[PDB]
């Protein structure tokens, strides 16, 4: 719809600290391109960031193994979150249906 | 002729950029060569050399600058001494992270 | 016979692995001070609100525009202290300016 297959892993509820930087790096290691917009602190005391990278279409359909490292000072192992389309399932047709209310509900006004 | 001891020095643990002292002591004659490592690879800028002073003992201190953010990323820092045709390696990590 | 700075308190420790030698092991505490004028400044060691007299050395004041100076001393602890949890705080004196930094091993 926008040609923005983007992915990105978020990280919550941690401490408000700073020099943080997410990277993405495939099942070979190698790196790819940075990211910028770092958000800010939020008022209920948690950390938000966020870890922008471009990836091709045909590389997702692929199959390929990406894996998101946070690195944070609290945590002392960078703890690894892997992202992959699933492949071999079937494709079905989805089956939209619309169901209007009931005669009960319309009493109330 | 006595082998100089390796140690390197780490931040705090509840926080301080910082730096990196490795110090050999009690070696002998005074000339020696300090370098540093990072995981595995050659640094080739950010790391000065002190004069070598005396503490018959020397003493010689290197400062190598690091960022906060990559120090407790568990990247590898190795102080390398050589002496004597020796060559002497030390990995030290942060015990929190 | 330009401008003054206030002293910047800088503590570094061993790691867990940073102890040799014979039972007990023993190590070494650095306490460097930079970017400070004028150059005068007060090193001290406190242990658990104790004053530190014996097992320090503080290497003289050398230069590292405004001038600046920096300052190295070195403090010879046991291992058996840093097990127990032992704070060690930095004391510098400077200009009638005291500073002091706390640290610890836990995390």
């Amino acid at each position: 719809l926008t040609k923005s297959t983007k992915l990105t892993c978020l990280v919550t509820d941690l401490t408000t600290y700073d020099s943080v930087t997410i990277s993405w790096t495939r099942q070979n290691g190698e790196a790819v391109k940075t990211h910028t917009n770092i958000s800010e602190s939020h008022p209920n005391a948690t950390f938000s960031a966020v870890g922008e990278a471009s990836i091709c279409e045909d590389d997702w359909n692929s199959g390929e193994r990406f894996t998101c490292t946070v690195t944070h000072t609290d945590l002392p192992s960078p703890l690894k979150q892997t992202i992959s389309r699933p492949k071999g399932v079937a494709l079905h047709r989805p089956d939209v249906y619309l169901l209007p209310p009931a005669r009960e509900q319309l009493n109330l006004r | 002729e006595m082998n100089p001891n390796v140690n390197v020095f780490v931040p705090p643990r509840d926080g301080f950029k910082s730096k990196l002292i490795c110090e050999a002591t009690n070696f002998t004659p005074k000339p020696i060569t300090v370098s540093w490592l990072k995981d595995g690879k050659l640094v080739e800028s950010g790391f000065t050399t002190d004069p070598v002073t005396i503490e018959q003992t020397y003493k010689v201190i290197s400062t190598l600058t690091i960022s906060e953010i990559d120090w407790l990323n568990l990247n590898v820092y190795t102080c390398r001494v050589d002496h004597r045709g020796l060559t002497f390696l030390k990995n030290v990590s942060s015990t929190c992270a």
